[PDB]
């Protein structure tokens, strides 16, 4: 799609393994690659591999950045959490991935820690510190928002 | 206090369901009986804070934010669990792995807010203060009345609560007027010692001086760490003594001095299960595996294929044979490196050093002693025994040391007469060295000797004298250059898994295949060679068995073989040619 | 301050101070001498004394070349043994 | 057991391990910091000789067997380091 | 005392005889009177005893036994403690 | 107390102060500032009463901004990315910033090139295996006073993000390398405190050996290691040292082989990427200028004023030069393009055919991979500058010469007589002792004869020519 | 008060154990009477017990 966001997403590494022998590397003199090596690709063409076939072209070894343990440690404190250093893409990105491999235990989970951080963004969203510093760029540009809303808010407020 | 009953059997509860701890448990209490029937493990049980959240939140936040209500219920519930176990024939301890963190926290960033809750230090420690007892449990034994007296004496560090000093001394005649002698060896002493933590020196933002804080290593926790140590300690954040308060005047501001107790201590910076062994045992049979290794140790260096090739057959060398009622001789292989600068001779011995598993590197002088115990009033390759030691500018170092390297690296012992303690101690160490050629550049074309510069003896002692030259040409060049582009855009690891079962198992001992060849061998060396080049001795011909019973270390052959010896052959050959 | 005096440095003040030989002076001086050139005061920090005295001196010197009479076509510095820097003041 | 030992000496020290408290201090540790030390019991030191033994007795019957077989000098001799060629 | 006082009544042993520069060399050499060492400096006017035996491995002048040379060129020694 | 007012002839009195709370960290040592806070006074036994005063803080301010700077994160305002993704698009960028760094000093233009790509940092690669190789290079401004290099390091020392000024031997009290000490109840040094950035270094002949070693283990593997008593820790320097060296009896050392310089062994510049040995040839308009500066030096304010209006128009205001390096420091990191690869490849055999030529007559003076990875290092740095992600031929094509100009400075009783030694050597001492530079200074004390650059020229001399 | 808990080892009988391991011996008359006597002449101090015999 068009915003530059979304686009973006779409540039992030995932460690996807081969289902099948492909010659024709575009990648490098293979020529051919074998069966089940393990190539990182972008998101955008790695999307429709998992689906067009009854065996997919590709596994979907999941990424480093959903490892249980950060799944785990996103369940403690996500408000200190620091996510614009693991990605920095969480939420552009993650919500294609839980589509992709259909994953509906994990919803339940970044359904909370987008509260979370919220009921925190609210808190800066009045009139920074280092907190800033470590959001996704996208919640990042929500905050831009609110914050302008709350500041021209504030300059109509008084002359 | 019926609240931490409450928390005991809320502890309970999250063991046995699920039970994955109390497997670990019952391995405790197991394996320590088969020490009894033999013919030393610490009795902590780690509990990963991953599993404490899918129960209850509750008591999670609590841990973190108010940890002495909590770890000890905990942890009286888990000794109350560990005597439900099997059967009679301590306090334990917590451990709390994480799933960090709140809490996270550096010892830059800290105090107050963080204090009297759980924390994760990390940085470096210096400078180890030195380890030493400290009572707990007093035991004594009244006559004739006997029975068995005890009192219970509690410390500053005593659980982690603050609770009204017992100590001091001993309670002697308690009544009635019975003597009370003091029993050593039934009452308990847990060890003691602390250890000061700087943040780490790189993530450090300006001139801004250093701040440490200081932590008690409770029990088994003693000695696991050296100073200089990357280490990310935990524990519960303490702040004990008074401010000065407590005295009527201490008039002065500075106060409360606080530390973190316990707790884990996971270091930062082998176990062949399985899959492994069976990995390495497939891999031992496919003839070409030597060449592979080989190059596996240098993704970033060039050719120097029969160095690299060196170097293995070092990691491997040559069993150890100690005659009987006579002396041993002289297993492991020791290299010389000589060559013009930018050779990688600096470059590749930290390689060496990484996965060496040990040793020690000591770079020109270096010393004092060296080697040696120095007999202090009132070293290195003693403490680097069964490894490598690495010497970098192996020609700077002062004839002073080389007359001991002598007596370390052939007869492979050291001997201190000093003043003094007088012994005869072992340092069977493995020895590498890289060293600048005499003046400037000019090894290239220099002579075979007046090139090495460091007489005469000791260029014998080293098994292997390797020559590389920095010498250049344009194609050569080109193939450089591309390589060194990629670089800035089978596993490794293995190689060092590969290689300890190795060293144990199994060591090939000696055949008559390989014998007659060798024997020619040397003599083609000595004879034509003597009119070549030199020096060429007896030296030269044990060098031949290390190097061929390595190689069979490499084939993993319970046997020397022919192969083997042609291959020894072959890098002496690129030695000397 | 022996068991306060000044070296000929402060004792000297706005006259004239006149040393012979420096190459023969041991460094302990040789600092003393290089910190009146260089700042006009001499400071003494011992024993619990501690000031700046002020010698304004004009310094004469006398100096013998090392060795012979004319030790070499090489420049002055490299004909005496006086570092270069001392010389420059 | 005193003077038994001599200092640069290696020695196997057994004995009984101790805490001799605290004579103070005791502000200080606090608690109570046994700080210890080893009781002396028995001394075996490694490496204790000819010319000196009495006997030549039934030692005798030891150097015999290597007497008997004769040309004791050469047997000796090649018995010093056969560990080499 | 060290070495020769320590190793007395037996033998002594000795490598690298060559390197061991000069006053090394002048114990050695009186040490073949035997029953002596001198000491006169400092706070030692001893005269302590010595019976040590001395064996000495020694490498001739480099790099090895020069046949075109004498015996006595491509030995270092000098004939005062060969004798 | 600040130095203007009112030190007299007196060292300036201190005040102790606690600040608390939410005023703890609030401000970097060696900022002025403007306490409020109470007054009051402590005891703290040290009579008779005598208590002894301190200032409680509430609350405290820095002076204007102070923010931002110090307290500078990684993060900005948008603007200056604005701004700064504007400065990319000027063509002269690089040719503006080399008129930035020395508004005073005259000249001198491929040192003040060289602070430009020494400043912006490199190439720098984590690539398995453990080996990680670096940036950026090195510095050196060897050569006579006049110079102006020991002043040039106090302006690196101004503009870079964090930088460290230590001449030494180290000064005063701070060592200069990694030091374990202990808490009696790291010690600090140049290095530790420095890291991450530039260190500034004088004297560099002048240090002590065993921290000597340190510095020369360090600035290759960029790693410290201390293995003293219960801490074997091996702890970090990303540091770049910048050294100007002192060079020995003026214009003859050049007249001497050009190595030889430092103690007796030329290996220090051999791990030195870039050296310059130099010449203030003031273009007849330099000593005028400094001269015509003495001679007024008072009223009325007009030159400081000059100055002033050349700092506004001296190109970047400096003040904005620094947000600009941490700013490209952090943002991108530069890659090289193929044909400037092999481009380079041709550079690097050429010179060591070439030179090599040179020195089959041993002509006295060298060529290291060390040198071409610096080359690498110079180019990615100048693609740093234009904040490229890629590199370009020309852009090398800079580099190439640049350095060349450091090869250039690579290669600028009578020697052969006392080089003898050797009658001495020969049918005086087979043996060498009781010889000794003793006896040489016998031999050659009333001889009316050796220097000790001569006694040890002669002897270096005759050691490397294998006399 | 300073309570008391029964352990399994008993000095008491130990001593009794002790006087029969003491002057009635075989093994090795018996080494404890001659040992002890010598010791009782005077022209002995040390008593070398070795547990080995116990």
């Amino acid at each position: 799609y068009y915003d530059i966001d979304d686009v973006l997403a779409d540039g992030t590494e995932f460690p996807c393994k081969f289902q099948y022998d492909i010659p024709g590397l575009g990648y490098n003199p293979g020529r051919p690659i074998t069966k089940n090596t393990k190539l990182s690709l972008p998101l955008w063409l790695a999307r429709i591999l998992a689906i067009v076939g009854p065996v997919p072209f590709v596994e979907l070894l999941p990424p480093d950045m959903f490892s249980t343990k950060v799944m785990n440690a996103i369940k403690t404190d996500p408000v200190a959490l620091d996510l614009h250093s693991i990605n920095s893409h969480f939420f552009s990105l993650a919500i294609k991935w839980i589509m992709l491999f259909s994953e509906k235990e994990l919803a339940n989970v970044v359904s909370e820690l987008l509260l979370q951080r919220a009921q925190e963004l609210n808190h800066h969203a009045s009139s920074t510190s280092t907190f800033l510093l470590k959001l996704e760029e996208m919640e990042k540009e929500i905050y831009k928002k609110s914050h302008e809303s709350y500041k021209d808010t504030k300059r109509w407020m008084f002359k | 206090d019926a609240v931490f009953g409450d928390r005991v059997r809320r502890f309970q509860e999250f063991l046995d369901t699920f039970t994955s701890y109390r497997d670990s448990v019952r391995s405790i209490q197991v394996y320590n009986s088969n020490n009894a029937a033999n013919y030393i493990l610490p009795h902590r049980i780690i509990i990963s804070l991953d599993d404490l959240r899918e129960f209850d939140r509750s008591f999670w936040s609590g841990i973190l934010v108010e940890p002495a209500y909590f770890i000890p219920p905990a942890e009286k519930a888990l000794t109350d669990l560990a005597d439900s176990m099997d059967d009679v024939p301590h306090p334990w301890k917590l451990s709390f792995k994480g799933s960090f963190g709140a809490h996270a926290l550096s010892p830059r960033t800290l105090t107050a807010q963080h204090l009297n809750k759980l924390v994760s230090v990390e940085g470096i420690v210096t400078k180890t203060s030195l380890v030493r007892p400290k009572l707990i449990r007093s035991v004594h034994y009244a006559a004739k009345t006997g029975r068995f007296h005890y009192r219970d004496y509690t410390d500053a560090t005593t659980t982690l609560t603050t609770r009204i000093p017992t100590p001091a001394i001993y309670p002697t005649e308690d009544t009635e007027g019975n003597k009370l002698t003091t029993e050593y060896g039934y009452s308990t002493f847990i060890d003691h010692q602390r250890i000061t933590v700087q943040e780490m020196p790189e993530m450090a933002p300006a001139g801004q001086l250093p701040r440490s804080i200081d932590v008690i290593l409770d029990d088994d926790l003693v000695d696991k760490t050296k100073p200089g140590d990357r280490v990310n300690v935990v524990g519960v954040f303490k702040s004990l003594g008074a401010g000065g308060m407590n005295q009527s005047n201490s008039n002065t501001l500075i106060g409360f001095k606080t530390l973190i107790l316990g707790n884990t201590v996971y270091p930062l910076h082998q176990m062949l299960t399985d899959f492994d062994i069976r990995n390495i045992n497939k891999l031992s049979k496919k003839k070409d595996i030597f060449d592979i290794l080989s190059q596996s140790l240098a993704p970033s260096i060039y050719g120097h294929d029969h160095i690299k090739k060196a170097i293995l057959l070092m990691l491997m060398g040559g069993v150890e044979k100690n005659l009987e009622n006579g002396s041993h001789l002289r297993g492991d292989i020791n290299i010389l490196m000589v060559g013009d600068p930018s050779t990688a001779k600096s470059q590749l011995l930290r390689f060496v050093l990484n996965t060496a598993s040990l040793a020690i590197a000591t770079t020109g002088r270096g010393s004092s002693g060296v080697g040696l115990t120095a007999a202090v009033t009132t070293g290195a390759m003693v403490l680097a025994d069964r490894g490598v030691v690495c010497i970098d500018e192996f020609d700077k170092m002062t004839d002073v040391d080389r007359v001991a390297i002598h007596e370390v690296m052939e007869q492979q012992t050291v001997t201190i007469a000093k003043a003094g303690i007088h012994t005869t101690l072992n340092a069977r160490c493995s020895v590498i060295a890289a060293a600048n050629p005499v003046f400037g550049q000019y090894d290239v074309n220099r002579d075979p000797h007046q090139n090495i510069a460091l007489p005469d003896s000791l260029l014998s002692r080293f098994d292997l004298l390797f020559v590389v030259t920095d010498d250049i040409n344009e194609i050569r060049d080109r193939s450089i250059s591309e390589h060194v582009l990629r670089t800035h855009r089978v596993t490794i690891p293995f190689l060092r898994k590969y290689v300890q079962y190795a060293k144990e198992r199994v060591i090939p001992q000696l055949t008559q295949e390989a014998i007659n060849v060798i024997v020619k061998n040397y003599t083609d060396l000595r004879n034509d060679d003597n009119t070549k080049k030199s020096p060429i001795t007896a030296r030269t011909l044990e060098t031949l068995i290390r190097l061929a019973t390595a190689h069979a270390k490499v084939r993993l052959s319970k046997t020397v073989n022919k192969v083997d010896a042609k291959v020894a052959a072959n890098l002496l050959r690129f030695a000397l040619l | 301050v022996r068991k306060l005096e000044g070296g000929a440095l402060v004792l000297a003040d706005k006259g004239v101070c006149l040393i012979d030989e420096f190459d023969k002076m041991n460094d302990q001086d040789r600092t003393s001498i290089h910190e009146a050139m260089e700042q006009q005061s001499i400071s003494i920090s011992k024993a619990g004394i501690v000031t700046t005295l002020q010698a304004r001196c004009s310094i004469i010197a006398a100096a013998n070349p090392n060795g012979g009479r004319y030790n070499s076509t090489l420049p002055l510095a490299q004909n005496v043994s006086l570092t270069e820097p001392i010389l420059s003041r | 057991l005193v003077r038994s030992l001599s200092p640069g000496d290696i020695v196997d020290v057994t004995g009984i391990f101790l805490p001799a408290p605290y004579t103070g201090f005791k502000a200080l540790k606090a608690g109570l910091l046994t700080e210890t030390y080893l009781e002396a019991q028995f001394v075996r030191q490694h490496k204790k000789k000819f010319a000196s033994f009495s006997l030549t007795s039934d030692v005798e019957e030891r150097v015999m067997e290597l007497i008997t077989s004769g040309d004791v000098y050469n047997r000796l001799a090649k018995s010093i380091a056969p560990e080499i060629y | 005392g060290g070495a020769l006082v320590l190793a007395d009544n037996g033998i002594c042993c000795i490598d690298e005889f060559d390197k061991m520069d000069e006053s090394d060399r002048t114990a050695i050499h009186e040490v073949m009177e035997q029953q002596t060492i001198s000491i006169s400096k400092a706070g030692i006017n001893t005269t302590l005893n010595a019976r040590t035996s001395i064996l000495a491995a020694a490498n001739p002048l480099y790099g090895r036994y020069n046949p075109r040379l004498s015996p006595l060129d491509n030995i270092n020694l000098p004939a005062a403690l060969l004798s | 107390e600040i130095p203007e007012l009112v030190p007299v002839g007196e060292m300036p009195r201190n005040l102790t102060m606690t600040c608390d709370r939410y005023l703890t960290n609030k401000v970097i040592p060696g900022t002025r500032v403007t306490i409020v806070g109470i007054y009051s006074i402590y005891n703290s036994k040290n009579g008779v009463a005598i208590r002894t005063p301190y200032i409680k803080i509430l609350g405290i301010q820095s002076d204007v901004e102070t923010s931002s700077i110090w307290n500078s994160v990684t993060m900005f305002t948008e603007e200056e990315e604005e701004e700064f993704l504007q400065l990319s698009r000027n063509p002269k960028l690089y040719e503006i910033l080399t008129n930035s760094i020395a508004p005073s000093i005259f000249g001198n233009e491929d040192i003040k090139k060289a602070i430009v790509c020494l400043l912006m940092g490199g190439s720098k690669k984590i690539l398995p295996d453990g080996m990680r190789l670096r940036g950026d290079i090195n510095v050196l401004l060897l050569g006579d006073p006049g110079t102006a290099k020991s002043q040039l390091l106090k302006f690196v020392e101004k503009v870079s993000p964090i930088a460290v000024y230590t001449s030494g031997k180290g000064s005063s009290a701070a060592g200069l390398t990694a030091s374990v000490q202990r808490d009696p109840m790291l010690e600090g040094g140049a290095m530790v405190l420095a890291d991450g950035g530039v260190v500034c270094i004088d004297e560099f002949d002048k240090m002590r050996d065993e921290d000597r070693v340190a510095i020369h283990e360090a600035m290759e593997q960029q790693t410290i290691s201390i293995a003293k008593a219960g801490i074997t820790t091996v702890l970090n320097s990303r540091t770049s040292v910048l050294a100007a060296a002192n060079p020995i009896y003026g214009r003859y050392d050049d007249l001497k082989s050009p190595g030889d310089n430092i103690d007796f062994q030329t290996t220090i510049l051999s791990r030195f990427d870039m050296i310059f040995i130099v010449k203030d040839d003031h273009n007849e308009e330099r000593d005028i200028s400094i001269a015509n500066h003495v001679i007024n030096i008072h009223t009325g304010n007009a030159n400081a004023m000059q100055n002033q209006q050349e700092e506004n128009g001296s190109e970047i205001s400096i003040e904005k030069m620094k947000r600009y390096i941490t700013y490209c420091r952090l943002k991108c990191a530069p890659r090289l393009s193929p044909q400037a690869a092999e481009k380079l490849s041709s550079n690097f055999v050429t010179i060591r055919k070439q030179l090599l030529i040179n020195e089959l007559e041993s002509t006295e003076r060298p060529i290291t991979i060390r040198q071409l990875e610096a080359i690498i290092r110079i180019t990615e740095s100048l693609a740093k500058l234009e904040l490229s992600p890629i590199a370009q031929e020309r852009h090398v094509d800079e580099a190439i010469r640049l350095f060349q100009a450091s090869t250039m400075d690579a290669a600028s009783t009578s020697l052969s007589e006392i080089r003898r030694f050797e009658q001495e050597l020969k049918r005086r001492l087979p043996i060498g002792w009781s010889t000794s530079y003793q006896t040489l200074r016998r031999e050659f004390v009333d001889t009316h004869r050796f220097s000790q650059l001569a006694l040890d020229k002669a002897l270096y001399a005759l050691e490397k020519h294998e006399t | 008060a300073l309570p008391s808990i029964q352990l399994p080892v008993d000095y008491n009988n130990l001593f009794n154990e002790i006087t029969d391991f003491l002057v009635t011996f075989k093994q090795d008359g018996p080494k404890y009477m001659a040992m002890l006597q010598k010791v009782a002449n005077r022209e002995l101090n040390s008593v070398i017990i070795d547990l080995d015999d116990i």
